[PDB]
């Protein structure tokens, strides 16, 4: 309708919200499954092992709920009247947390998925995967990071 | 204004100044990654030869250094209150794509070389000056590629 | 005249971009997950009257 | 095969195009020039600011199951690695703390613009950089981030075999750290003339 | 390249084997078992290594050369089925290969026992635990082979191997199951190498590829020697028991099945210098068991490498057998070739 | 005939409400087909643990319903004559309740494959086996959360 | 501005300057490496050969030295306002000595490797190497020929 | 610039004048490098048919010069000012030398590899591997009389 705010324009936001909890949702399966195939393993023979090895599937269910945060803020600064500076704002705060989300999720399989079937075979060896592991998780935090940042500057002195 | 000096050339321009480290770096990687699982192979056997080894890895950092030079000289060419011509972007483009791919070429020759004389070091140890020369003729590869990018940057100026 | 196009504008073009940029993560992601492969060995029950 | 046929059937569709075009006298038709003008410098500043810190996560995230993947192996017999071989895990962390400290610098040239100030030699200047910057610190994080992985995998299996050969590899380790480092100045030096959207 | 892909699967499974490594004895460690005087100080010392407490449960009497082999294997065994168990895909199929090479020598060893009327349980001690499947003491029952096949050994996957061995006879023995046992590694030999040269990737591939040629150049050398025994063989009968995967292949396989008397074999490996001199000096079994350790131990030095599992294996082999050389010497008092064992690491 | 509200509107949505259910239905069936196979094996030495483990059946069921209750939605938000804005709202629901409820199917499908075999030599390990699927089974309902927040500001405020 | 002499002519000149450093060094890195690698495998057994078989190596650099002669004479002909015609023959320079020399390498790679194992077993061959490897090395020197000629016309007889 | 000879016209001739070169020597690449693995493999143990057996690099030898003496003789025919007749021609002219000679060179390979490993157990064998390259010769030859009768057109009767 105006040089500053096109109809094309909640496009980028919409996709952006989408796409936040897509990325997340993909990392925190992947990092269950391969996780959770390890403890299906274990526990066969070591059946007291059990609740102290969901440790990993822990870790990727909060890289959900990360990408479900960036997904609630971004999506009530949306209207059919918004400028071309505030869709690309709501993009880059999603494609942020979800890859980053993504990427993490997978490492938190990989390695959980090793640290549970060692553990079984060196009780010394659980700390040592509980320490990996969180610089995993922090990964998608680094991600969340940045689409906050943007998101402030989203609707200030628009016009 | 001008025709020869549009708004988009300084697109042209870092897409160069980004090639000429991605490529480079990329280079560098690939011979410290190679060669240095020659070096920890060997080492369960023989730990005394890893300390004068090190001249694979050594080489390809040197390989970085020659895109940080071409890199920091295109940045140096670029301005917002400069006119920056067309013709100028199309050299850096190539400033950056030579220094790039030669480094490039360089990064994998001297880790394929540097992976398999090491390993084959421990058993015979009057192999080592053959080794060194091989891997000098693989480290002139990135000269080449950035004798031909300080030229490119003289003519785009001037 | 300074049209772009009339079929490809620049709206047009920067929502295709982008939307093959989302799709081609999309489908590395679909790869990794697909080579997905369970470990049975630890899951079924084998015993011989050799070693045993 | 079926993903390499595609790859040359649009090779080919690109070829027939362009020179549908030409023969007939439209090869001004394609014009890159107009595309670069006439797309939005917030497109380009919001993908560089976003595939840097994707970028160098992917690489992060990368490495650190190269090196935990190996380190919980070998730990099963020498488990008093675990903390010894902790430091590759931190220059694999850290190459991503470098492409949050960029979007730090960026995201404050991120301002509103005039509508008649919008496309113009500043504004288009300051687009084009912060992507290409976005670019190389994360493309370069990328590379830093797998290779120190390779690096810091046979740096835990060398010390389960024996605590002194440890110490020899690291300095192969510090090395590939350089790189990252190196992309990080390179962004600086481009977006430093750069001046927030008037 | 060799690192970016290979640890999403298998990195947990490469360092696991290559602390398995470290345990290997070295030089010194094997003087030290050398100078004992009987197996109850013999005991003791390999609690020093990583053997540890493999022989707790056992009292002195009870003692043997015999019984120390059996648990040095067991405790390879037990190693080799902890490693396959985590493993899938490619590397659970490989790791199958592996396996079908000591059931087919479990094939021709029940066999040959039903020709001499013996029982299965006597026998079935003297079985390979890898070479085990539900179907084997059932063969047992009968004598013709088209039997056998048909009933038991369709469901197998050995039933491919067998399309070149329907040429038994109604009445089965010895020298004619040896000869139905060397059809089936010359067709195991090739098929689990184009295997690794379609699916398994580098540099494991060219490293087994070698592994694989050393273990056909191996039978090819064997099998012309224990022809010699025989009275007279037609050539083109021994061209079918050779495989065709090695540095002999295709020259001196055509000089070696032509070969009258040992000097005819000396003409065939000359023009090759990797196995010139074996036949010309010494022992010759010991020659192989040294050329095996060397390849092996060049395959440590590689890294992302799925090979060290066939190298550990063999390492291992070698070893548990240096031991029952060292035990028979010190219960018998005879001490002349107690350092006979082949150690590289 | 406007500019706001186009002809082509209405096509964004209707992939939108195609796609919900599509996305959701391959990952349902995935989660069936995968599972099932499993607890074939195991039912025919131990038909006593039939009725017990068709829970990873159930589970996969539920993410079907997930997408069944969007695309009704958003069918009854269309018309000939609506916004732009109103069409890319849509479009946003059905990928995000679809394409994370795909990435839940692949998680169940996996876990209860594993999970119903080693049951049947441990059973203590069910109880895992039934935490391990509720992690998966949530990456759903966020994605439903996302999908009806959109849809709430999908016609209030458009002209 | 003139039909004859657009702005967007130097773009073709600087692909070409390019190309004859890009797939040389391309070339001259395979031969290098591979050559490289059977010269290792021999010289354990007789290190006595070691000098006598790095030929393989040189020939590979001369490859790399004939595109730099190449760029740098292209590279003083490039400017600011010059024609099309000038830009078409610069990409033909290059992308000839360029791509013939690419061959070159993947030849002097796989004849050295064999050449040099073969040698240290019987040493009447180190003479047949070395007439295949001039049968190879000719290759790229017929490339350089053509970019020389071409060269020579690009700034003959234009406006 | 004119309709019967614009200005992008060199361009086609430019392109024609390499591939001729290019897709020569890569030909004249694949033969040299088996049938040389081939060589230095028998002469190991028969030293002397080493002279014999270099005929094979020969012939893919003589296969890049049909592809110099075209792209010479395309060199001395370009201009800033030619048509478009004159430019499609000499880009026919070179994929025909270029991917015909191509062919000849996978020919001699693969049987200059063949008859050289089985002529050191059967010399009569020689004269027949001799025969069989002439055919697979004579095919870049036929390349050559096409290419040489087009640009003989090319400038024929032309404004
Ligand atoms: C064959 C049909 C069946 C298969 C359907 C599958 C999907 C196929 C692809 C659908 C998208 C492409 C077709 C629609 C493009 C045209 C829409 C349109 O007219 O919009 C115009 C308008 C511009 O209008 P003006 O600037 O005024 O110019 C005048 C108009 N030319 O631009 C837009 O609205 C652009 C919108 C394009 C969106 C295309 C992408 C849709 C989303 C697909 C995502 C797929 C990848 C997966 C993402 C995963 C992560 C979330
Ligand atoms: C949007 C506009 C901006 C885009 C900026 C993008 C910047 C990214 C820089 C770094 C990218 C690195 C990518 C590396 C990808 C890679 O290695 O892929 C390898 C992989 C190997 O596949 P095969 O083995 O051949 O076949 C499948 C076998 N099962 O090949 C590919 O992925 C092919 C490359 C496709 C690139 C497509 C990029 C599209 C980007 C969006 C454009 C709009
Ligand atoms: C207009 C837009 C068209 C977009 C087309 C996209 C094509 C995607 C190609 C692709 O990646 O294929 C999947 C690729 C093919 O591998 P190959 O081994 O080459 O398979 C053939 C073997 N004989 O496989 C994978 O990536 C792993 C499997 C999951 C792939 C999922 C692909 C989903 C594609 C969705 C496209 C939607 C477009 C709208
Ligand atoms: C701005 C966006 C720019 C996008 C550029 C995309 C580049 C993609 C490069 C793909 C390279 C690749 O995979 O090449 C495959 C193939 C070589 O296959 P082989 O290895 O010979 O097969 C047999 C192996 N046993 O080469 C090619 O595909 C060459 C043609 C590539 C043309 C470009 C393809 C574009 C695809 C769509 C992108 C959107
Ligand atoms: C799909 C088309 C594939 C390419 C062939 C085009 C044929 C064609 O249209 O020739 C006439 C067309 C003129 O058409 P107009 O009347 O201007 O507009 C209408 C266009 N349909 O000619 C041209 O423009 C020349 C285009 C040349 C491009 C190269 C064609 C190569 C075709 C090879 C096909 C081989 C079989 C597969
Ligand atoms: C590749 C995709 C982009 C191709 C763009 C081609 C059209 C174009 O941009 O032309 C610009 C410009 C012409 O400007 P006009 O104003 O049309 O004419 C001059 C009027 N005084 O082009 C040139 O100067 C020549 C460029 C030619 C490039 C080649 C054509 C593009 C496709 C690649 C062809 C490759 C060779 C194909 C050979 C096929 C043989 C089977
Ligand atoms: C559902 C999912 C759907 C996904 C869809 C995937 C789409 C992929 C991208 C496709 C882009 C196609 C663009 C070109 C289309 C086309 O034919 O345009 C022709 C059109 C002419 O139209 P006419 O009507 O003839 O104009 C008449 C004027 N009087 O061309 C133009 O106008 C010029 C357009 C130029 C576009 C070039 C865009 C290139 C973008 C590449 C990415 C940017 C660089 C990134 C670098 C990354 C480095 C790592
Ligand atoms: C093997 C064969 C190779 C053949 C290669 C053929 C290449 C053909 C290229 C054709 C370019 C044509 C350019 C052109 O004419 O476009 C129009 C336009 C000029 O229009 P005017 O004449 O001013 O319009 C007047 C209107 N009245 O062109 C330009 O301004 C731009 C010219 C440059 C084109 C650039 C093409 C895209 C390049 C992308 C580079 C990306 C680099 C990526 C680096 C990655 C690093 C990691
Ligand atoms: C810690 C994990 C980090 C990565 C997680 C996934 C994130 C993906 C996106 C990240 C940004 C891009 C960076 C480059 C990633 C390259 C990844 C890569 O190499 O992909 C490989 C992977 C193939 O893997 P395999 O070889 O089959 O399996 C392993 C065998 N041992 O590549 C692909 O699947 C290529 C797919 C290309 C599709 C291109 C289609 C593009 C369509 C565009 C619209 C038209
Ligand atoms: C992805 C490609 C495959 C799926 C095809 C999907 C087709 C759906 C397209 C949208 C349908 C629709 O309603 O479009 C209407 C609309 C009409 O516009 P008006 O200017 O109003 O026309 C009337 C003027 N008097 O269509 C358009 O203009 C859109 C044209 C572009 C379509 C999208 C093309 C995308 C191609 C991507 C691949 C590129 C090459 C590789
Ligand atoms: C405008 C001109 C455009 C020219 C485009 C050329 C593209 C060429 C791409 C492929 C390059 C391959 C590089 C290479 O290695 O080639 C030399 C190499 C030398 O032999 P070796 O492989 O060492 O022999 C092994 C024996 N066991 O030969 C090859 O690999 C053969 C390459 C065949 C490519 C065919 C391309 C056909 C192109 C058709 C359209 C034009
Ligand atoms: C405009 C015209 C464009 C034409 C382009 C043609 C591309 C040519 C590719 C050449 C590939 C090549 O060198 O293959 C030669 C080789 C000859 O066999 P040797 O390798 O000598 O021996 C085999 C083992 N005994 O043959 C092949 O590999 C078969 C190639 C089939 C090509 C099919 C092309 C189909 C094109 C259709 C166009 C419409």
């Amino acid at each position: 309708m105006t040089e500053l705010c096109p109809v094309y324009a909640p496009f980028f936001g919409a996709i952006g919200c989408a796409s936040a909890i897509i990325f997340t949702s993909l990392g925190a399966a992947y990092g269950t499954a391969k996780s959770g195939v390890g403890i299906c393993a274990t526990c066969v023979l070591r059946p007291d092992l059990l609740f102290k090895n969901i440790v990993p599937v822990i870790m990727a269910g909060i890289i959900a709920i990360y990408g479900l945060v960036v997904s609630v803020l971004v999506c009530y600064s949306l209207g059919q009247k918004q400028a071309l500076y505030t869709g690309f704002i709501q993009l880059g705060a999603g494609l942020s947390v979800g890859l980053s989300g993504l990427a993490a999720g997978f490492a938190i399989g990989i390695v959980g998925d090793a640290g549970v079937r060692g553990s079984s075979q060196q009780p010394r060896l659980f700390v040592g995967m509980i320490l990996i592991l969180i610089f995993a998780e922090v990964l998608g935090l680094y991600g969340l990071i940045v689409a906050l940042l943007l998101n402030s500057r989203a609707t200030q002195d628009v016009v | 204004s001008n025709i020869y000096a549009p708004l988009y050339a300084p697109f042209f321009g870092f897409a160069g100044c980004a090639a000429a480290m991605v490529l480079s770096c990329l280079g560098a990687a690939i011979g410290t990654a190679k060669s240095g699982i020659g070096i920890a192979g060997i080492g369960t056997f023989k730990p005394e030869l890893i300390m004068k080894s090190l001249i694979p890895v050594v080489m390809s950092g040197i390989l970085a250094i020659y895109g940080l030079v071409v890199a920091v000289l295109i940045a140096g060419n670029l301005s917002p209150t400069e006119d920056y011509t067309l013709f100028n972007g199309f050299m850096h483009l190539s400033c950056g794509l030579c220094v790039g791919f030669a480094c490039l070429s360089s990064g994998y020759a001297i880790g394929m070389v540097g992976d398999v004389g090491v390993r084959k070091y421990m058993h015979q140890p009057r192999l080592f000056v053959g080794i060194v020369l091989i891997l000098i003729f693989s480290e002139v590869l990135g000269l080449y590629g950035m004798i031909v990018a300080l030229i490119l940057n003289t003519r785009g100026s001037e | 005249d300074d049209i772009l196009s009339s079929i490809w504008t620049e709206g047009l073009l920067m929502c295709l971009i982008v939307s093959a940029l989302l799709l081609f993560i999309l489908i590395v992601a679909l790869s990794w997950i697909s080579n997905l492969d369970i470990t049975y060995g630890a899951l079924e029950k084998s015993t011989n009257p050799i070693k045993k | 095969s079926f993903s390499h046929f595609l790859y040359y059937l649009v090779l080919i569709v690109v070829i027939v195009y362009g020179l549908y075009k030409l023969f007939t006298g439209h090869g001004s038709d394609i014009n890159f020039g107009k595309f670069l003008l006439r797309t939005s410098p917030y497109m380009w500043a919001n993908l560089g600011i976003a595939l840097c810190v994707g970028l160098s996560v992917v690489g992060a995230a990368w490495g650190i199951f190269i090196t935990g993947s190996s380190m919980i192996g070998a730990g099963v017999r020498a488990p008093r690695i675990t903390t010894k071989n902790l430091i590759s895990i931190i220059f694999c962390e850290v190459v991503a703390i470098y492409g949050l400290i960029i979007a730090i610098v960026f995201s404050s040239k991120l301002t509103v613009a005039t509508a008649e100030n919008m496309y113009s030699k500043s504004n288009l200047y300051t687009g084009y950089s912060l992507f290409w910057a976005g670019i190389t610190v994360g493309a370069s994080n990328l590379i830093c981030g797998i290779a120190v992985g390779i690096t810091g995998a046979t740096a835990a299996i060398s010390d389960a075999a024996d605590s002194a050969l440890f110490v020899k590899i690291l300095v192969i380790e510090i090395f590939g750290s350089i790189l990252g480092l190196l992309g990080l100045i390179v962004g600086l030096l481009m977006a430093g003339k750069a001046s927030e959207f008037q | 390249m060799e690192g970016v892909y290979f640890n999403i699967d298998n990195g947990f499974i490469e360092g696991v084997v290559r602390g398995y490594r470290n345990g290997l004895l070295s030089n010194n460690q094997y003087i030290n078992l050398t100078q004992c005087d009987t197996l109850e100080d013999l005991k003791l010392q390999l609690s020093s290594t990583d053997y540890g407490n493999f022989l707790s449960s056992v009292s002195s009497e009870s003692l043997t050369t015999s019984l120390i082999q059996e648990y040095a294997s067991s405790k390879l065994y037990h190693e080799f089925n902890y490693i396959r168990d985590q493993s899938s895909g490619s590397t659970r199929k490989f790791m199958d290969y592996i396996t079908y090479g000591y059931m087919i020598d479990n094939v021709a060893l029940m066999i040959t026992g039903t020709i001499h009327d013996r029982d299965k349980g006597e026998i079935l001690q003297r079985c390979h635990p890898l070479g085990w499947f539900d179907t084997l003491p059932t063969l047992s029952v009968a004598t013709d082979l088209e039997s056998l096949y048909e009933t038991v050994l369709v469901d197998t996957p050995l039933a491919p191997y067998f399309k070149n061995c329907f040429d038994t006879a109604e009445e089965l023995d010895d020298m004619n199951i040896e000869i139905i046992r060397n059809k089936l590694y010359k067709a195991y030999l090739e098929d689990f190498y184009n295997f690794v040269t379609e699916e398994i990737p580098e540099p494991a591939k060219e490293c087994m590829q070698t592994l694989l040629g050393f273990e056909a150049d191996r039978r090819s050398i064997n099998i012309a020697l224990n022809s010699l025994q025989s009275s007279d063989i037609d050539p083109d009968l021994k061209s079918d028991l050779l495989p065709n995967i090695g540095k002999l292949y295709p020259l001196a396989t055509f000089h070696l099945a032509q070969a009258q008397d040992f000097e005819g074999v000396r003409a065939a490996l000359a023009n090759v210098y990797e196995y010139r001199g074996f036949l010309e000096t010494g022992n010759l079994e010991d020659h192989f068991y040294q050329l095996e350790m060397e390849l092996c131990r060049d395959a440590f030095t590689q890294q992302f490498a799925i090979s060290t599992v066939w190298a550990w294996m063999k390492s291992k082999e070698q070893e548990v057998r240096n031991i029952t050389w060292i035990a028979e010497c010190i219960a018998q008092n005879q001490r002349e070739r107690i350092n006979n064992y082949i150690s590289v690491y």
